[PDB]
C-alpha cells in the first residue's frame, strides 16, 4: 500500500 | 494520547509506514498509520505503532489536508535523518  | 515522536534514521530508508484518512471518530483530521514496515526505523524505533493518528511531520500541519497530501509530505522527506512526528497513540 506505498510505503512512506 | 499525544506524542512527539522521534525517529533517527539515514537516507534512503524513507520510514517504512502507511497511512490513511482518519475515520475513525475524527478527533483530529490526520491520517492512521495502517501499515509498517516491520523492520524499517519505524520499526526499529518503537515509538511509532500502528493505530496512531499522525497529525504534523516536521512542522508540516497534515491535520486538515487529504491523504494523498499527506503522503507527500512524508515521501519528501525520503532523505531525512530525523524525523520529528507529533502523533496521538
Amino acid at each position: 500500500p506505498v510505503y512512506i | 494520547e499525544f506524542k512527539d515522536v522521534f525517529i533517527e534514521k539515514q537516507k534512503g530508508e524513507i520510514l517504512g509506514v502507511v497511512i490513511v484518512e482518519s475515520g475513525w471518530g475524527s478527533i483530529l483530521p490526520t491520517v492512521i498509520i495502517a501499515n509498517m514496515m516491520h523492520g524499517g526505523p519505524a520499526e526499529k524505533s518503537g515509538k511509532l505503532n500502528i493505530g496512531d493518528q499522525i497529525m504534523s511531520i516536521n512542522g508540516t500541519s497534515l491535520v486538515g489536508l487529504p491523504l494523498s497530501t499527506c503522503q507527500s509530505i512524508i515521501k519528501g522527506l525520503k532523505n531525512q535523518s530525523r524525523v520529528k512526528l507529533n502523533i496521538v497513540r
